[PDB]
C-alpha cells in the first residue's frame, strides 16, 4: 500500500494526463456494475414499442392478457412515469 | 522480432485457420483467409532482405487476387441463394470461381508459379508453414463445397499439378524449389481423388505435411537449403543421411513406407469408380518425382562428396537446434503402411 | 392489352406456390405515369 | 430521365474502372478511383443505404484513398505522365469506353441486353420494395445489432486490426 | 464447417447471420422470408441429393422472389404489347 | 434532389471563380522515392488503421437502444480498449518518437 | 437480372483484367486491387439492400475494414520494395 | 454425433486389447523414435536417457490405444449403416436364385 | 471443345472425309493458338511481329498435324472398309507424328512423335469402342 | 401456375377517412381506447391470414368505426379539437410536447361530453386478446407435403464383420 501509494503520486507528478486516462477508463468498466440505476436501462430500453404489437387469439384460458389496452392486466409502465 | 510478437503473429495465423475450419458463415471464411494473411506476410519478411521482401510482395499480391475472387464467388453465391451457410454453392460461375481461387490460394497449377519463387525466398522456417499449415484452411474448403465443383475443371487442375510438379522438379539445385514442387505435385493427387472420396484428400494431406515437416526439419537442423550444401551431411552428422533417405524414399511413394499409403489408396478409390486411366498417368508421372528424389539420396546418403578442411572444425560441437518433434516424425514418415487401415479415423 | 396475345393467360402467376405475394414495385406501377413513379420509388430517398 | 439515375451512375462507374484500370500515372489511377468511389456511394444511396455509402466517402475516400494518395507521393509518383499519352494507356481507355457505350446503347434500344448474360432493361426501380412504414432504418437497425448479434464479428474484427497495427511496424522496421 | 466446434459447445458463433429468415432486430422481415421459410423446411434433414430433386418447386419459387427474372419478363412483355398497340392506334390508357 | 442542386451550385460557383480568376484582362500587348521520412508514411497508416476502427465505433448510439445491453457495453468496450492496446504498443515501440 | 448488376460486374471484371495485365508501377496494380473491393462493396450493398436482410447491413462495413488493413500491408510493402530500389516498378522484383 | 472423437454409443463395442498386435506395433514405433532421438543428438543409442526412451513407449501407447478405438468403432458403423440400408431395400438385394456347376454351363477352352 | 469434339464423333468412320479433317484442324489449331497465347505470355517475344510470327508457327504446326490426322485416318478407314479398327488411327496418329517431324527439322522427333502419337491415337479409338472413361463422374 | 384471384372494384369501395396525418395524430391516443375492438380483430386477420385479400370485411369495419369515432368528435367537440391539431400541424415533427396546453382543452371535452379516457403512458403498446370467430386457418403458407425422411438406423452396434477388410489385413 504504501510503496503503491508512492507509485501514484509519482505519476501524479510525472504524467498526470495518462493517470487521468486510466482513471476514466477503470470507472468505464467498473461503475455500470455497481450503479443501481443500471437495471433501468435494459427496462426503458424493452419498453420502446418499435413495432406493432399482434393481438392473442383468446382462447378462453389467458387470465393475464388483457382485452382492451386500458385494462389492468398487462406490462405498465408506473415504474417509467415515477422515474 | 521480440519472441513474444512471434508467438502472438503465429498464434494468429493458426487463429485465421482454425476460423476457417470452425465457420459456418461464408464472411467468417474470408475473414479467417484476410486474419491468417496479415499474420503470415511478417514470418516471410523477418529476415529483411530484398529476396524476402520480393517474396513477400509476391505472396501478397496472389493471395489478394485469391482473397477478391473467393468474396465474389460468395457475393454471386448470396444473389442466387439468398444465404451465406459454408456448403456447395448455388450457382456455377460461383463455383468456378471459388475453385479457381481456391487452387490460387494452394498454388496449384497453373496458377503454381509463385509457390517456387516464394518458397526459395523465405527461411526454412517459414518455408515449412507455407508448404503445410497453410494448405489447411483451402483444403478444408475444398473439403465443404465439392459436392458443386466442376469435374472437368477440378480433375484438369489436379492433372497439370502433377505434370508440372514433377518436371519442375527435375531442374532445381536449390532444396526450397525443390520442396516447392514437390508440394505442388501433391496437392494434385489430393484434389484428384477429392470428386471421389474426400476421406482420400484427408488422408493425403495429413501424410504430406508429416513428410514436409520431417524434410524441412532436416534442413533446418544443418542449415542445408542447396543440395551440395546438403551433400557435407555424411561428414557431419551421419544419422542424418540415413534419415533424410529413408524420408526421400517414403515421399516418393516407394513401399512399404508410409508415403505410399495416400498414392495406393486413391489408386483405389478412383479404380472402384471405374476410372483406370487417370489414375494410371497420375502414377507414372509421379515416377517424376521419384527422380529428382533418388537424386538427392545419391548425393546426401548412398555416396560420399567432397569435403573441406573447415569441416573438420564442426566436428568439435553439437548440434544445438531444437529440431523439434522430428524423431517422432521421420518415424511416422517412414513406418506406417502396416497401420493403413488407420484411415477410417479420417470419416 | 394481351387479348390477342397467342398462349397468354391473364393474371397467370409467376409462382407455384398459392399463396399470397407481396407485389413489387414494377407489379404495382408499370403502367403509369413516370412521376409518381419517381415518388414512389426515390422520393422518400430524394426528400431533402 | 431521373428513373434511370442507378444505370446512369452504374455507366459513369464503370468509365471510372476503365479509367484507373487502364494504368495512367497513378496519380490520375487514383483520381479515376476517387470518382468511382463517389459514384459508387451514390449508387448505394438509391437503394436506402444512407450510413453504407456514407462509410464509403468516410472511410474508402476520406481514410485509405487520402493514405494511398499520400504513399504515390512520396514513394511512387511526384510528377505525373501526360495523361492518355502512352499508347497502351489510350489503347485500352478507349476500348473500355467502347465496350461500355455499346453496352448501354443496345440496353437503352431494347430495354434488354445480352453480354454474356441476360440482363433487364425495364429499369432498375422495378425490383423496389413496395411497402415501408416503420419508423426506423432498416438498414441502421442491422448495422447497430453488430455489439449485440455480432460479439464474434467484433472479436476477431478487432483482432485483426490490432495484429495489422503490430504486423506493419514489424513489416517497415527493416 | 470443417470442425463443427459450434454445435459441440452449443455456442453460435456465426449461425445467426447465415439466413435471411433467421430471428431479425425488431422483428424486421426480409422480402423473401416465407419463401426462404419454406424452402428451408422442405429440404431439411433429407440431404442435398434428395432436396435437388425433391424440393424443387420451393426453391424455384425462391429464386423468383430474389431475382424476378419471371416477374420481370411478364412485365416487359406486357409493356411491348402495349407499345405496339399504342403505336397503332388500336388501344388508349385509361385516365 | 435539392441535395444534388446544392451540390451542383456549390461545385459550379466554385468553378466560374476560378476560371474567372484564371481569365483577367491584363492589358499587356508585349516517379521516385521522395526524401522524406518512414515516420511519416507510418503516420498515415497508423490514420488509416485507427480510422478503420473509429468506422465500427460509429454504429455505438443506435446500439445503445438495444435491450442486449450487457453485451453492447462489454464488446464496445473491448473495441476501445483494443484501440487503446493498439497506441500503447505504437508508444512502447517507439512508433511515436520524431527523432 | 437488374441493370445495374450488369455493369457492377462489368466494373469487377475491368478492375480484375487490370489487376492481371500489370504495367510498371506495383501501386497501379495496388489500385486495380483496391478497385475490385470497390466493386464487391457496392455490389454487396446492393443485394443485401434490395433483399432486405438486416441483419447482414454490417457485411459490407467488415469487408470495407479488412480490405482497407490489407491495403495498409500492401502499401506497407511496397513502401520497403521502393527503399531497396528507388522505385516500385515490378520489373526489379526478379531475383527469385 | 458431431465433432466427437468417441461418441456414446462407442462404449458399445468391445475396447482393443492391451495386447493389441496392432498396439504392440505402436509401441515398437515409439520405441524407434526413442532411439532416433538418441542418434541424432549423439548419445548413446541404446542405453542413453531411458526416463526419456520409456515416455516414447507410452506416448504411442496411449494415442494409438484411443486411435485403434475410434479406428474399429468406424469400421464398426460402416457395417451397421450397410445392413441397415440392405434391410431397409429389399428390392435391391434380392436373393439371388443359385445353381449348381452340374447345371451351369461353362465353355471349355482346351490347353494343346 | 465440347462442341467440335461432338461433331467428329457424330461423323461416321469413313463417311464425309472432308467434315473429318474440318474437326481435327479446328482442334488442332485451337490448341496450337492455347500453346502459341502461354508462349507470348511467359516468354516474351523480342517485337510484335516476332509474336505474330511465333504464333503462326506455333498455329500451323498444331493445325497441320490435326488435318493430316484426319486425312490419313479417315481414308484409311474408307480404303481398308474397316470404320471400328483401331489401326487406322494408328496409322494417323503416325503421320501426324512425321508432320512434327518435318516442321522441327529433326528425324528424332519424326520417329519418337510417330510411335508415341500413334499409340495415344490407337488407344483414343479402343476407348471410344470399349467406352473407356478419362474423367470419370463419382459413382460410389 | 393459376390465376392471382383478385377482388372486384366495387369490392374494394368503402368510406374514406380523408383527414390528414396531424387531425389522426391529434386523436390517435383516443382512438387507439375508442376503437380497439375492430382494429385489433383486423389486425389479427393479417398476422394470421397473411393475405390482404382475406381481411377486407374487418378492414371495412375499421373504416366504419372511425369514421364514427370522427363524427363523434365533431357533434361535441370540434372546436376543442380544431385548435389541437391545428398545433400539432404546426410543428415539423408534428410533436405532442409543444401542444399540452391545447390537449388539455381538447382532453377535458371529450372527457365531460363523451366519457372518453385517454390511455396511460404504455398502454396502447401492450398485447391484447380478441374474441373472433374467424377459424384458425390451417395452411396459412400454402405449404405442400414435406417430404419423407430418411429410414432411421438403428440397432445394436456390433463388431464389423472380420474387421477393416482392407485388402489383406485380419483386423
Ligand atoms: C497410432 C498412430 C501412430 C502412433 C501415434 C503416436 C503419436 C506420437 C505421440 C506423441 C509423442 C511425443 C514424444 C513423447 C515424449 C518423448 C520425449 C520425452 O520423453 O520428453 C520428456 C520431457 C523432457 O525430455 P527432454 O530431455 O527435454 O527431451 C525429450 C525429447 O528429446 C524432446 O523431443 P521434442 O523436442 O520433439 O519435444 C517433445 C514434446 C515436448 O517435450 C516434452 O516436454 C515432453 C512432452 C511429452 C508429452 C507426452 C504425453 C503423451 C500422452 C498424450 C495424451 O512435445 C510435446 O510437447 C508433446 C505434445 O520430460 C517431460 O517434461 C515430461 C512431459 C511433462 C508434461
Ligand atoms: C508385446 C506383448 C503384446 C502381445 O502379447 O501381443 C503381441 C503379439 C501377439 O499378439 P496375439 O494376440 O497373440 O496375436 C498374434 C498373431 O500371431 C497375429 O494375429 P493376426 O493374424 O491377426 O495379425 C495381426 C494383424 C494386425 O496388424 C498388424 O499391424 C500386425 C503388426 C504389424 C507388423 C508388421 C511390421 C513388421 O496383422 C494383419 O492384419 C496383417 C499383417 C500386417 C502386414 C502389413 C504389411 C504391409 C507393410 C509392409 C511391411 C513389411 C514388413 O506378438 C507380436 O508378434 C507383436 C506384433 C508385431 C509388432 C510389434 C513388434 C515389432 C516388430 C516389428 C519388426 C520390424 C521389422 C524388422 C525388419
Ligand atoms: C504432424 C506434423 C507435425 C508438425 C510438427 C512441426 C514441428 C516444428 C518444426 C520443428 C523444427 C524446430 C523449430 O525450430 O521449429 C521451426 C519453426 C521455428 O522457427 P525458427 O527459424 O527455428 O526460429 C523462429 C524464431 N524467429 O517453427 C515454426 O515455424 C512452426 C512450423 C511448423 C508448423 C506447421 C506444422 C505442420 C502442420 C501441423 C498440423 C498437423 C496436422
Ligand atoms: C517396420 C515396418 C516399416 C518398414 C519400413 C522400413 C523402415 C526403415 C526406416 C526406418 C526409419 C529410418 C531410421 C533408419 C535407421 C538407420 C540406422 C542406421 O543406419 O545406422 C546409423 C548409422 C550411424 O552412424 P554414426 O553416426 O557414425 O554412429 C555409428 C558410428 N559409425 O548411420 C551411418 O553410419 C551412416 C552409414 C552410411 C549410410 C549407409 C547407407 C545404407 C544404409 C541404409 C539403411 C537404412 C535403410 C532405410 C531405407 C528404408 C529401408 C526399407
Ligand atoms: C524384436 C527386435 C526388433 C529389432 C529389429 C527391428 C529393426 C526395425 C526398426 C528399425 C528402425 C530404425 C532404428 C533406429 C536406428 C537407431 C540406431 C542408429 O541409428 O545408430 C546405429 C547404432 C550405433 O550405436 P552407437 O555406437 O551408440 O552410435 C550412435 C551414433 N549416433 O547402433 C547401435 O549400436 C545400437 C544398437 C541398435 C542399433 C539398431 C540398428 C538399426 C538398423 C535398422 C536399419 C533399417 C532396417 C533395414
Ligand atoms: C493435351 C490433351 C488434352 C486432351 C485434348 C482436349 C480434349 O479433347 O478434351 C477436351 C475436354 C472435352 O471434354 P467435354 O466435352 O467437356 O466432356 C466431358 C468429358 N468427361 O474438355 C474438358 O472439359 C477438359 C479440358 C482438358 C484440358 C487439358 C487437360
Ligand atoms: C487450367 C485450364 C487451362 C488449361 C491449359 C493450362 C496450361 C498451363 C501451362 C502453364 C505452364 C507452362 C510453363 C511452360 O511450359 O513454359 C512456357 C512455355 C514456353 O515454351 P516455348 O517457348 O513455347 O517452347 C519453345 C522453347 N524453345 O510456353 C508454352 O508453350 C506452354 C504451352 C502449354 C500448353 C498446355
Ligand atoms: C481486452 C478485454 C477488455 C474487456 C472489457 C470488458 C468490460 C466490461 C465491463 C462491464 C460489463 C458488465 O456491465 C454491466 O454489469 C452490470 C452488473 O450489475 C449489469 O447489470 C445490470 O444490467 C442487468 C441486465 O441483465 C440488470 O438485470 C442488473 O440489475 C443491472 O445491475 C449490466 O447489464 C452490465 O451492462
Ligand atoms: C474472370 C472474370 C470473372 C467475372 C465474374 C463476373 C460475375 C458474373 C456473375 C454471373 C452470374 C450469372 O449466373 C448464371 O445466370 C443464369 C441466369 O439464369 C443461370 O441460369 C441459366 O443456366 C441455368 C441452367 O440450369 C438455367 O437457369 C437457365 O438455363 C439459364 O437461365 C446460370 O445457371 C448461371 O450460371
Ligand atoms: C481471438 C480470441 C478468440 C476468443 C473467443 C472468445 C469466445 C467468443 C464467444 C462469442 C459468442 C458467445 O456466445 C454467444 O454470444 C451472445 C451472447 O454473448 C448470444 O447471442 C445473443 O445476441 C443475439 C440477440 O438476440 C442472439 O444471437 C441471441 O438471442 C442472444 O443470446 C449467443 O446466444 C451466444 O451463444
Ligand atoms: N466413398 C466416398 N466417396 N465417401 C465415403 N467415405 N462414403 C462413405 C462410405 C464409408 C466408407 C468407409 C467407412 I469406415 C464409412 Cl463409415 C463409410
Amino acid at each position: 500500500a504504501e510503496r503503491v501509494a508512492a507509485f501514484l503520486k509519482n505519476v501524479w507528478a510525472k504524467e498526470p494526463v495518462l493517470v487521468a486516462s486510466f482513471a476514466i477508463a477503470g470507472l468505464a468498466v467498473i461503475l455500470p456494475t455497481l450503479s443501481p440505476y443500471t437495471k433501468y436501462s435494459l427496462m426503458i430500453n424493452r419498453a420502446t414499442p418499435y413495432n406493432y404489437p399482434v393481438p392473442l387469439r383468446d382462447d378462453g384460458n389467458m387470465p393475464d392478457v388483457p382485452s382492451h389496452p386500458q385494462d389492468p392486466q398487462g406490462p405498465s409502465l408506473e415504474w417509467l412515469k415515477r422515474l | 522480432m521480440n519472441p513474444i510478437i512471434f508467438i502472438i503473429i503465429l498464434l494468429t495465423i493458426m487463429l485465421g485457420t482454425i476460423i476457417v475450419m470452425i465457420s459456418s458463415h461464408w464472411l467468417l471464411v474470408w475473414i479467417g483467409f484476410e486474419m491468417n494473411m496479415l499474420a503470415i506476410i511478417p514470418i516471410m519478411m523477418k529476415n529483411h532482405n530484398p529476396r524476402a521482401t520480393e517474396a513477400s510482395t509476391k505472396y501478397f499480391l496472389t493471395q489478394s487476387t485469391a482473397s477478391m475472387l473467393l468474396m465474389m464467388a460468395v457475393i454471386i453465391n448470396l444473389m442466387f441463394s439468398g444465404q451465406w451457410t459454408v456448403m456447395k454453392l448455388f450457382n456455377p460461375m460461383a463455383s468456378m470461381l471459388m475453385t479457381m481461387a481456391l487452387a490460387m490460394k494452394l498454388g496449384m497449377a497453373p496458377f503454381h508459379f509463385w509457390v517456387p519463387e516464394v518458397t526459395q525466398g523465405i527461411p526454412l522456417s517459414s518455408g515449412l508453414i507455407l508448404l503445410t499449415w497453410q494448405k489447411l484452411a483451402p483444403m478444408s474448403v475444398l473439403y465443404q463445397i465439392f459436392p458443386s465443383i466442376n469435374l472437368n475443371l477440378i480433375l484438369t487442375l489436379s492433372v497439370l499439378s502433377i505434370l508440372i510438379g514433377g518436371w519442375g522438379g527435375l531442374n532445381q539445385t536449390q532444396l526450397r524449389k525443390i520442396m516447392a514442387y514437390s508440394s505442388i505435385a501433391h496437392m494434385g493427387w489430393m484434389t484428384a481423388v477429392l470428386p471421389y472420396n474426400p476421406t482420400m484428400t484427408l488422408l493425403n494431406l495429413i501424410i504430406y505435411i508429416i513428410m514436409t515437416s520431417t524434410m524441412f526439419t532436416m534442413f533446418m537442423a544443418n542449415s542445408t537449403t542447396t543440395t551440395l550444401s546438403l551433400s557435407h551431411t555424411w561428414n557431419k552428422t551421419p544419422i542424418m543421411t540415413v534419415l533424410i533417405l529413408a524420408t526421400l524414399l517414403s515421399m516418393g511413394g516407394l513401399p512399404p513406407l508410409s508415403g505410399f499409403m495416400p498414392k495406393w489408396m486413391i489408386i483405389q478409390e478412383m479404380t472402384k469408380n471405374n476410372s483406370i486411366i487417370l489414375p494410371t498417368f497420375m502414377a507414372i508421372t509421379a515416377l517424376l518425382n521419384l527422380y529428382f528424389y533418388m537424386r538427392l539420396t545419391y548425393s546426401t546418403t548412398l555416396t560420399m562428396f567432397p569435403s573441406t578442411n573447415n569441416m573438420k572444425m564442426k566436428w568439435q560441437f553439437p548440434l544445438m537446434k531444437k529440431m523439434t518433434f522430428l524423431p517422432t516424425m521421420v518415424v511416422l514418415s517412414t513406418m506406417m503402411l502396416p497401420l493403413t487401415p488407420m484411415l477410417s479415423v479420417l470419416e | 392489352v394481351m387479348k390477342d396475345v397467342p398462349g397468354w393467360k391473364v393474371g397467370e402467376s409467376v409462382f407455384h406456390t398459392t399463396r399470397w405475394v407481396t407485389p413489387m414495385m414494377g407489379e404495382l406501377y408499370g403502367l403509369r405515369a413516370s412521376e409518381e413513379v419517381l415518388s414512389a420509388t426515390y422520393g422518400f430517398i430524394w426528400y431533402t | 430521365m431521373m428513373l434511370y439515375i442507378v444505370f446512369i451512375l452504374s455507366v459513369i462507374f464503370v468509365m471510372g474502372f476503365v479509367g484507373f484500370s487502364s494504368k495512367p500515372s497513378p496519380i490520375y489511377g487514383g483520381l479515376g478511383l476517387i470518382v468511382s468511389g463517389g459514384v459508387g456511394c451514390g449508387i448505394v444511396l438509391n437503394f436506402g443505404g444512407s450510413f453504407l455509402g456514407l462509410m464509403v466517402f468516410l472511410i474508402y475516400l476520406g481514410g485509405m484513398m487520402v493514405v494511398f494518395g499520400y504513399t504515390t507521393a512520396m514513394a511512387t509518383e511526384q510528377y505525373p505522365e501526360i495523361w492518355l499519352s502512352n499508347k497502351a494507356v489510350l489503347g485500352a481507355f478507349v476500348t473500355g469506353l467502347l465496350m461500355e457505350f455499346f453496352m448501354v446503347y443496345y440496353v437503352l434500344k431494347d430495354k434488354e441486353v445480352e453480354v454474356v448474360f441476360e440482363f433487364n432493361g425495364l429499369g432498375d426501380w422495378v425490383i423496389y420494395d413496395t411497402g415501408d412504414s416503420g419508423f426506423f432504418s432498416e438498414e441502421a437497425m442491422g448495422i447497430a445489432a453488430l455489439y449485440s448479434y455480432g460479439t464474434w464479428l467484433v472479436i476477431v474484427t478487432g483482432w485483426s486490426l490490432l495484429i495489422g497495427v503490430v504486423v506493419i511496424m514489424e513489416i517497415t522496421r527493416g | 464447417p470443417f470442425f463443427d466446434v459450434q454445435k459441440r459447445l452449443g455456442v453460435d458463433l456465426d449461425r445467426w447471420m447465415t439466413i435471411q429468415s433467421a430471428e431479425q432486430p425488431h422483428k424486421i422481415p426480409s422480402r423473401c422470408h416465407a419463401f426462404e421459410k419454406e424452402w428451408i423446411e422442405c429440404a431439411h434433414g433429407i440431404g442435398s441429393i434428395r432436396a435437388e430433386k425433391e424440393c424443387k418447386i420451393e426453391f424455384e419459387d425462391f429464386r423468383e422472389c430474389l431475382l424476378r427474372q419471371k416477374t420481370m419478363k411478364r412485365l416487359h412483355a406486357i409493356r411491348r404489347q402495349r407499345e405496339k398497340l399504342i403505336k397503332e392506334g388500336k388501344y388508349t390508357p385509361p385516365p | 434532389m435539392n441535395l444534388m442542386l446544392a451540390l451542383l451550385t456549390n461545385f459550379t460557383l466554385a468553378t466560374l471563380l476560378v476560371i474567372i480568376a484564371f481569365w483577367l484582362p491584363q492589358l499587356n500587348v508585349y516517379s521516385a522515392r521522395l526524401p522524406f521520412s518512414m515516420k511519416f508514411f507510418l503516420v498515415a497508416i497508423t490514420f488509416l488503421l485507427f480510422d478503420l476502427e473509429i468506422a465500427l465505433l460509429l454504429p455505438l448510439p443506435w446500439a445503445s437502444q438495444t435491450a442486449n445491453l450487457n453485451t453492447m457495453l462489454t464488446m464496445a468496450l473491448f473495441l476501445i480498449i483494443l484501440l487503446a492496446v493498439s497506441l500503447a504498443y505504437e508508444w512502447t515501440q517507439k512508433g511515436l518518437e520524431w527523432t | 437480372m437488374s441493370m445495374v448488376y450488369m455493369n457492377i460486374m462489368m466494373a469487377f471484371t475491368v478492375s480484375l483484367v487490370g489487376l492481371l495485365m500489370y504495367r510498371s508501377h506495383l501501386m497501379s496494380s495496388l489500385l486495380c486491387l483496391e478497385g475490385m473491393m470497390l466493386s464487391l462493396f457496392v455490389m454487396a450493398a446492393l443485394t443485401i439492400l434490395n433483399s432486405h436482410f438486416t441483419l447482414a447491413s454490417m457485411m459490407p462495413i467488415i469487408l470495407l475494414v479488412f480490405a482497407a488493413c490489407e491495403a495498409a500491408l500492401g502499401l506497407s510493402l511496397l513502401v520497403m520494395v521502393s527503399n531497396t530500389y528507388g522505385t516500385d516498378y515490378v520489373q526489379n522484383l526478379n531475383l527469385l | 454425433a458431431t465433432f466427437q472423437f468417441l461418441p456414446d454409443e462407442a462404449r458399445s463395442l468391445p475396447p482393443p486389447k492391451l495386447t493389441d498386435p496392432r498396439l504392440a506395433f505402436v509401441g515398437f514405433l515409439g520405441y524407434c523414435s526413442g532411439l532416433i532421438d538418441n542418434a541424432i543428438r549423439r548419445r548413446p543409442v541404446l542405453l542413453a536417457g531411458l526416463h526419456r526412451q520409456l515416455l516414447y513407449i507410452t506416448s504411442f501407447v496411449f494415442v494409438g490405444y484411443y486411435l485403434l478405438k475410434r479406428q474399429d468403432y468406424m469400421y464398426a458403423v460402416r457395417d451397421h449403416d450397410m445392413f441397415s440400408y440392405i434391410k431397409s431395400h429389399p428390392e435391391d438385394f434380392p436373393e439371388k436364385d443359385k445353381k449348381t456347376y452340374g447345371e451351369v454351363f461353362e465353355e471349355f477352352h482346351p490347353v494343346r | 471443345a465440347k462442341t467440335v469434339l461432338r461433331q467428329y464423333w457424330d461423323i461416321p468412320e469413313g463417311t464425309e472425309c472432308h467434315r473429318k479433317t474440318y474437326a481435327t484442324t479446328s482442334i488442332g489449331g485451337a490448341a496450337g493458338l492455347v500453346v502459341s497465347a502461354y508462349s507470348v505470355a511467359l516468354k516474351t517475344p523480342t517485337s510484335f511481329l516476332e509474336g505474330v510470327a511465333r504464333t503462326g508457327r506455333y498455329t500451323f504446326t498444331a493445325a497441320a498435324i490435326g488435318a493430316i490426322f484426319g486425312l490419313t485416318s479417315c481414308i484409311s478407314a474408307q480404303v481398308r472398309e474397316k470404320p471400328d479398327d483401331p489401326l487406322n488411327y494408328l496409322i494417323g496418329g503416325c503421320a501426324g507424328g512425321l508432320i512434327l517431324g518435318a516442321r522441327t527439322r529433326s528425324y528424332g522427333i519424326g520417329a519418337a512423335a510417330c510411335a508415341y502419337m500413334g499409340l495415344t491415337a490407337a488407344l483414343v479409338k479402343m476407348g471410344q469402342l470399349e467406352g473407356w472413361q478419362v474423367f470419370a463422374e463419382p459413382k460410389v | 401456375p393459376g390465376i392471382v384471384e383478385l377482388p372486384s372494384l366495387e369490392d374494394l369501395k368503402v368510406q374514406e377517412v380523408k383527414v390528414s396525418s396531424s387531425v389522426l395524430k391529434a386523436a390517435a391516443h383516443h382512438y387507439g381506447a375508442q376503437c380497439d375492438k375492430p382494429n385489433k380483430e383486423f389486425m389479427l386477420c393479417r398476422w394470421e391470414e397473411k393475405d390482404p385479400r382475406r381481411c377486407l370485411e374487418e378492414g371495412k369495419l375499421v373504416n366504419q368505426c372511425a369514421l364514427e369515432f370522427f363524427r363523434q368528435i365533431k357533434r361535441h367537440c370540434a372546436e376543442p379539437f380544431t385548435e389541437y391539431w391545428t398545433c400539432i400541424d404546426y410543428s415539423g415533427l408534428q410533436l405532442f410536447r409543444r401542444c399540452r396546453k391545447q390537449q388539455a382543452q381538447f382532453d377535458e371535452c371529450v372527457l365531460d361530453k363523451l366519457g372518453w379516457v385517454r390511455p396511460d403512458l404504455g398502454d396502447l403498446s401492450k398485447v391484447t386478446k380478441v374474441k373472433t370467430d374467424r377459424p384458425l386457418p390451417e395452411n396459412p403458407y400454402h405449404s405442400r407435403a414435406r417430404p419423407e425422411p430418411n429410414p432411421e438406423v438403428e440397432g445394436d452396434l456390433k463388431p464389423a464383420r472380420h474387421g477393416s477388410r482392407l485388402f489383406f489385413w485380419t483386423m
